[PDB]
RNA sequence: GCAGAGGUUCUAGCUACACCCUCUAUAAAAAACUAAGGACCACACGAG
C-alpha cells in the first residue's frame, strides 16, 4: 500500500497526468486480462498501477507502445 | 451517475456488480427539466450539434 | 439529586405538573406503585362527604419527544403528609427537588489525547452501574385504508411469508403484548388487496408495552 | 467558606489530589483537580444520527 | 533473589482484607503491586443474576399491584444481589413472600449450596395485605461484564449480569523491617469485595492468570 | 421556479443530492495515522453494498443478487469477511458541512471499527474547522477507478500539507500535544538528575523512565548531528552538546537531516509549526508525513503523564 | 469460566543483532498494558548483567581536568567507557589495564584480554589519540551488578549500567480476532548492547517475573 | 420468449435497462439473470 505519491509524480510531472496514466493501467488490469509486472500482494488493481509507475515500468509511452504491438499482433491473426 | 441520470444508475449499478468500475455521463434530468420549464416560457431553447 | 444546587430546585419541580403535590393534610392509608390513597385530617376536611382523597399516577406514557413520564411513590404506609407536599417523584425529579442529570467523580486532565479538545472519557464504571441508560418510548401506528378494488385486510395470513415472523403474531394479526420485537421484525399483518404489513423500523429493538386498536362505527370489530 | 468546609473533613485545602496512572502504575506528577459534578445527557444521542 | 510468600491475611470487616507478601525486592513490589491489580479489577469469577421470572407480570415496564416498587425497580434491586453458588455453574433461585412487610434476600429458599452473604438486601416492599409475589430467579458464574442485549416466552425478563466480585483494589509499598537487609519491600493489597469470593484463593487466582500470561514469551 | 435560491439553477442543478452517502457524528479517533479515519461497520455495510454484491457473485456463494440482499442483510460471518477486502484500498471522502475553503473534503483510507461514529485524526482538526461539540461530518464513496485514483492522488489527507492561501502548513499541532511538548522541553533549575553525562538519547529515555532523573534536568550528552551540506550526502558529526533530559528524549523522534538547534528551545506552538515547515523543506514530503504522525504520539503521551490541570490557587 | 485467551506471536521482526520488534495478536483485552509495562519495569531496572563502574587515571586525579594528545577530554573519555559492552564468566569483579601509545583511535580491541573477559563491540572507540609521544593508561573495575546505579548517588565515579537493554517501548493497539471484537495486540521493540540478543533477553525477563509468582499459582 | 407459449424461484419478474431456459398448443422438467409513488408552509433544535 501506499501513502505518499511523491515519488510517482516525479516520473509522471503534471500529477494530472499521472492519474489519467494509471486509470488506463488500472482499466487493463481489471477488464482487460492481462498481468502485472510488479510482483502483486494483496493490493487492489488501482494501487498496483501506482506502484508500477514508482518502479519506471510504466509512462505514458510504455502502454500506448504496448497497445500498437497488441494492433500489430491483431493484425498478424487477420492475414 | 449519482444523482440523476436513469441510463447511468442502472447502467453502473450493473458494471459494479459485473467487476469492472466505469462510467457513462448521460446528462442530468435536471438539465432536462430547466429546458423544458424555459421552453414552456415562450423562449426556444435548444442544443447545436 | 444535585450535589451542588442553586436553591431553585424545590420550586420549579413543584409548580410545574411533574410531581403531584397533596392538596389536603393526613396520614397515607394505602400506597402502590400506581395509586395513594390518603386519609384526610378532621380539621382540614369537610363536616360532610369528605371522606379520603385518591391520586392515581400516570405510569409509563410517551411524551412528546419520546421520553418516559413516570411517577413513583416518594411515602410509605403512615407516614404523615402534610399539606403542599410533595409525595409523588416525577420524570427527572428526586424527593420533590429538580433533578436532571446525575453527579459524576471529574478528573481535569489530558488523558493521552482521547479528549482532545471537548472531548469526554467516560469510565466502564458509569455503564455498568447503569447510571445514564434512559428510556425511549415510541410510538408506532398502522393505518387500513378504503381503496379501490376491496378494502385491505388486517388478518394474520401474510402471503409469501416463512412461519417465523408469524410466530411473535397472534390469531387477530396483531403482536402480542410484551413481546421483544427487532428491526424488520413484522408486528401488525396488513395485506393489502393484489404484504403492506407493518414493520419496525430498521436499528429498533424495544419491547410493546400495550396496543389499543381504533374502529369505525359499522364495521366489525374482530376478537382482539 | 468552600475552604472552611474542605478542612471540615479531611481532603487537601487546595482541592488537588496525587492521582496515578491506571495503565503504567506511576505517579503523575503536578498533582490534578479531582470532584464531583453535574452532569446531564442531552438527548441528541448517536442512534438518531 | 527472594520469593515473596502470602505472609498475612486479615480481615478488617465482612467485605474486605488486607493481604500482605512480605520479603520483595526493590521495584517489584510497584510491578506487582499493579499487576495484581490491573488483573484482579479486570477477571474474577463472579455469580450475578441473570433471568428473572416473575408469577404475573409480563414485561418490565408494568406495574403491580400491593407492591411499592416498580417492576423495573425489581430488577435492579435484584442485579446488586451478592449470592455465591458452590458446585453447579447454572441454579434456579425461587422467592415466595406474602403478606405487609418489606421482602429481603433472606427469604429466599435456599438449597445445599447456593447462600446468599447479605441477608439484609431488601428486593421489594409489600403494602397491601393480601399482595403476593413469586419469582425464579437463575443464577449463574461469569467473568466481567456481560450485557443483556449482547446475550424466548415473553414472562421471563432479561437483567444485565456484572460478574465482578471485587470493587475497588488499593495497594500500597512499606519499607519492610528484615534485621539484616535493605531495599527489602513489603506489600499491602486491600480488596473491597463484594462479599463472595475469599482473599486468599483471590489473590492466588490473580496470579495464576500471569503465570499462564508470561508463558507465552517464555521458555 | 428558475431563479433564486429555491430555483433549478441553484438548488437542482449545481447542488444535485448524491447517492452513496452518510453522516455521523465525530469522535477523537486519535490511533489512526493522518492518512486514515474511522468507520462504523454498520455504515460501511450499508455503502458498499453493490461491491459486496460482486464479490459474493465472485465468490459463488450467492446464485443471484436475491440470495446476495438476503445473506447481507443477514448480517452473518461470511459478510463481514467480503467487507473487510472491499474496503482495504478505497478512499472515502469526509466532507465537513460549511466547506469554505479548499481543505474542507478531503479524503481518507477506511478503517472498520464498532460504534457508531466516524473517527477523525486529531491532527485534521484544524483544517476542517472541526470541533468536537457533537459536529457532524458527511462521508461520500467515490465508484469508479479515476474517481479512486483521484482521490488517491490528490485528495489524500496526506498531499495537502500546505494551505493555498499561504506556504505555511496547516496540520500544525493544535491543543494536546503542543502543550506535552511544551511541558517536555523546559528546565528547573534543581531536579534530580542535574549537572549528569549521558551517552545518549536511548539511554536518556531509560534513565526518565526509571524515575532515577526527573524530565526536566540541566545535563550534558552526545547527539549524532546529521548533516546535508554535501549535496545530497549526509555528514554525520557528533559533538558534546549540553540540553535537559526531556529535550534528549524528543530528539529520537525527529528525523536525522534536521539540524539540533530546533528541539533545543522552550518549544511553543510557533516554534513547532516552523519545525514541519523546515522538515518539509529540507527534507521532502515522506519523511515529514511519518514526523508529523510521530510527534502527536509524542505530546499526548507526554501530556498525559504531566496531569496539566487547573485549580483555583 | 477459566478459559483465558493464550497469544500466538505472528512474526518477529529481526532488524539487526541488536534491535527486535515481538508482537503477540489477540493477547488478552485489558492484559497488553499488564504485561508490557510489567515486562518493562522488570527488564529496564534489573538483569543480572555487568559493566564498567569506575575508572582511575594513572596521571589525572580531578574530574574537571584535560591531559594532552588526546582530543577528548576525560568529561568525554569516562562517557566513551560506560557504554563500552563487556561480558564475563562468574567471577563477580575483575580489573582491566588499558595501555596503548600511537596516534590513532584507540579501539576496544586494544584491551587486554585479562583472563576470560569477552568484549563484543572490539571497534568501540574509546579515545583518539593526536600525539605519537603521548601514552594513555588506566584501570577499568566491573562488577556484576542489576539495574543502572547513577554514581551521583555514590579516583572517577562513572554510572554503571549492568542492564544489557538499552531502549524499551510497547504499544498496544485493536486486533479483532474475525467475529470477536478487538482486545490488545502487543509490540515491543527492545534494543540491547549487544551481549545478548533481544529474544534471549525477553525470555530471561519473562522467567525472571514467572519464577517470582511462585508461592501463588494453586 | 429462436417465433409463439409456459416457467422453477429469491415481492413482482417476454423491457425497467432487462435476461435466460425448455417446449409445440399448453403447462411442466431446471440452474444463471434485476430493485420501484412521496410536494409546500409554519414552529422549535444543533453546529460552523
Ligand atoms: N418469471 C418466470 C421466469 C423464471 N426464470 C426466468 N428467467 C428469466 N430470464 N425471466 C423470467 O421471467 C423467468
Ligand atoms: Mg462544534
Amino acid at each position: 500500500a501506499r501513502v505518499t505519491v511523491q515519488d510517482a509524480v516525479e516520473k509522471i510531472g503534471n500529477r494530472f497526468d499521472l492519474v489519467l496514466v494509471a486509470a488506463r493501467r488500472a482499466r487493463q488490469m481489471q477488464v482487460g486480462g492481462k498481468d502485472p509486472l510488479v510482483p502483486e500482494e494483496n493490493d487492489k488493481t488501482t494501487v498496483i498501477a501506482l506502484r508500477e509507475i514508482e518502479e519506471g515500468l510504466i509512462n505514458n509511452q510504455i502502454l500506448d507502445v504496448r497497445e500498437r504491438q497488441e494492433q500489430q499482433e491483431q493484425e498478424a491473426a487477420e492475414l | 451517475v449519482k444523482s440523476d441520470d436513469v441510463n447511468g444508475r442502472t447502467k453502473m449499478y450493473k458494471n459494479i456488480v459485473d467487476g469492472n468500475h466505469q462510467m457513462e455521463p448521460g446528462m442530468p434530468e435536471s438539465f432536462n427539466v430547466l429546458l423544458k420549464e424555459i421552453r414552456s416560457l415562450g423562449i426556444n431553447i435548444e442544443l447545436e450539434d | 439529586k444535585p450535589l451542588v444546587g442553586t436553591g431553585m430546585e424545590r420550586a420549579v419541580a413543584v409548580d410545574s405538573g411533574v410531581t403531584a403535590v397533596a392538596k389536603r393534610g393526613g396520614v397515607v392509608q394505602y400506597v402502590d406503585a400506581s395509586r395513594i390513597v390518603i386519609k384526610v385530617n378532621e380539621d382540614e376536611m369537610y363536616p360532610g362527604e369528605a371522606g379520603i382523597d385518591i391520586y392515581n399516577l400516570t405510569k409509563y406514557t410517551r411524551s412528546n419527544q419520546n421520553t418516559c413520564i413516570n411517577q413513583m411513590p416518594c411515602v410509605s404506609l403512615g407516614e404523615p403528609v402534610e399539606r403542599g407536599d410533595v409525595l409523588a417523584d416525577g420524570p427527572s425529579t428526586d424527593l420533590g427537588e429538580l433533578a436532571l442529570g446525575q453527579n459524576m467523580r471529574v478528573a481535569f486532565m489530558p488523558w493521552n489525547g482521547y479528549n482532545f479538545e471537548d472531548s469526554i472519557l467516560v469510565s466502564e464504571r458509569v455503564v455498568q452501574e447503569d447510571r445514564f441508560t434512559t428510556i425511549h418510548i415510541q410510538e408506532l401506528a398502522c393505518v387500513s385504508r378504503d381503496t379501490k378494488l376491496g378494502p385491505e385486510e388486517i388478518t394474520a395470513d401474510i402471503p409469501n411469508v416463512g412461519e417465523a415472523a408469524l410466530s411473535k403474531l397472534d390469531e387477530s394479526g396483531i403482536v402480542y403484548i410484551g413481546a421483544e420485537v427487532t428491526g424488520g421484525d413484522i408486528l401488525v399483518g396488513k395485506v393489502t388487496p393484489k404484504d403492506s404489513s407493518l414493520r419496525v423500523p430498521n436499528g429498533v429493538s424495544g419491547t410493546v408495552i400495550d396496543v389499543q386498536v381504533f374502529t369505525r362505527d359499522g364495521v366489525e370489530k374482530d376478537k382482539r | 467558606e468552600i475552604k472552611e468546609l474542605l478542612k471540615l473533613g479531611d481532603l487537601p485545602t487546595s482541592g488537588q489530589i496525587r492521582l496515578y496512572d491506571g495503565r503504567t502504575g506511576e505517579q503523575f506528577e503536578r498533582p490534578v483537580t479531582v470532584g464531583y459534578m453535574y452532569m446531564l445527557k442531552l438527548n441528541h444521542l448517536v442512534d438518531d444520527k | 533473589f527472594l520469593k515473596p510468600r502470602l505472609v498475612d491475611i486479615e480481615q478488617v470487616s465482612s467485605t474486605h482484607a488486607k493481604v500482605t507478601l512480605e520479603p520483595l525486592e526493590r521495584g517489584f513490589g510497584h510491578t506487582l503491586g499493579n499487576a495484581l491489580r490491573r488483573i484482579l479489577l479486570s477477571s474474577m469469577p463472579g455469580c450475578a443474576v441473570t433471568e428473572v421470572e416473575i408469577d404475573g407480570v409480563l414485561h418490565e415496564y408494568s406495574t403491580k399491584e400491593g407492591v411499592q416498587e416498580d417492576i423495573l425497580e425489581i430488577l435492579l434491586n435484584l442485579k446488586g444481589l451478592a449470592v455465591r453458588v458452590q458446585g453447579k455453574d447454572e441454579v434456579i433461585l425461587t422467592l415466595n413472600k406474602s403478606g405487609i412487610g418489606p421482602v429481603t434476600a433472606a427469604d429466599i429458599t435456599h438449597d445445599g449450596d447456593v447462600e446468599i452473604v447479605k441477608p439484609q438486601h431488601v428486593i421489594c416492599h409489600l403494602t397491601d395485605e393480601n399482595a403476593s409475589i413469586s419469582m425464579r430467579i437463575k443464577v449463574q458464574r461469569g467473568r466481567g461484564y456481560v450485557p443483556a442485549s449482547t446475550r424466548r416466552p415473553i414472562g421471563r425478563l432479561l437483567v444485565d449480569a456484572c460478574y465482578s466480585p471485587v470493587e475497588r483494589i488499593a495497594y500500597n509499598v512499606e519499607a519492610a523491617r528484615v534485621e539484616q537487609r535493605t531495599d527489602l519491600d513489603k506489600l499491602v493489597i486491600e480488596m473491597e469485595t463484594n462479599g463472595t469470593i475469599d482473599p486468599e484463593e483471590a489473590i492466588r487466582r490473580a496470579a495464576t492468570i500471569l503465570a499462564e500470561q508470561l508463558e507465552a514469551f517464555v521458555d | 421556479m428558475i431563479k433564486g435560491k429555491q430555483g433549478r439553477f441553484r438548488q437542482n442543478l449545481l447542488g444535485k443530492r448524491v447517492d452513496y452517502s452518510g453522516r455521523s457524528v465525530i469522535t477523537v479517533g486519535p490511533y489512526l495515522r493522518l492518512h486514515q479515519c474511522g468507520l462504523p461497520k454498520k455504515m460501511a455495510l450499508e455503502l458498499f453494498k453493490p461491491f459486496i454484491y460482486g464479490k459474493l457473485e465472485l465468490r459463488g456463494l450467492a446464485t443471484t443478487i436475491k440470495a446476495a440482499k438476503k445473506m447481507v442483510e443477514r448480517e452473518e460471518a461470511v459478510v463481514w469477511d467480503i467487507l473487510d477486502e472491499v474496503i482495504r484500498e478505497h478512499p472515502v471522502l469526509l466532507n465537513r458541512a460549511p466547506t469554505l475553503h479548499r481543505l474542507g473534503i478531503q479524503a481518507f483510507e477506511p478503517v472498520l471499527i464498532e460504534g457508531k461514529a466516524i473517527q477523525l485524526h486529531p491532527l485534521v482538526c484544524a483544517a476542517y474547522n472541526a470541533d468536537f461539540d457533537g459536529d457532524q461530518m458527511a462521508v461520500h464513496v467515490p465508484l469508479t477507478l479515476e474517481a479512486q485514483l483521484e482521490a488517491r492522488a490528490l485528495m489524500m489527507s496526506t498531499n495537502n500539507i500546505l494551505s493555498p492561501a499561504n506556504g505555511e502548513p496547516i496540520i500544525v499541532p493544535s491543543q494536546d500535544v503542543v502543550l506535552g511538548l511544551y511541558y517536555m522541553t523546559r528546565d528547573c533549575v534543581n531536579a534530580k538528575g542535574e549537572g549528569m553525562v549521558l551517552t545518549g538519547p536511548k539511554e536518556a529515555e531509560r534513565l526518565y523512565r526509571s524515575g532515577l532523573a526527573s524530565l526536566h534536568a540541566r545535563v550534558k550528552v552526545r547527539i549524532t548531528e546529521y548533516e546535508k551540506d554535501a549535496n545530497g550526502e549526509l555528514v554525520a558529526k557528533t559533538s558534546l552538546k549540553d540540553t535537559t533530559v526531556g529535550r534528549a528524549i524528543l530528539w529520537m523522534i525527529v528525523p536525522k537531516g534536521l539540524p539540533y538547534s530546533i528541539v533545543n528551545q522552550a518549544l511553543g506552538k510557533k516554534a513547532i509549526s516552523k519545525m514541519l515547515n523546515t522538515c518539509y523543506r529540507i527534507l521532502g514530503l515522506k519523511p515529514t508525513v511519518i514526523f508529523a504522525d510521530q510527534i502527536m504520539y509524542t505530546g499526548f503521551a507526554y501530556a498525559a503523564r504531566s496531569g496539566a490541570s487547573v485549580g483555583i490557587d
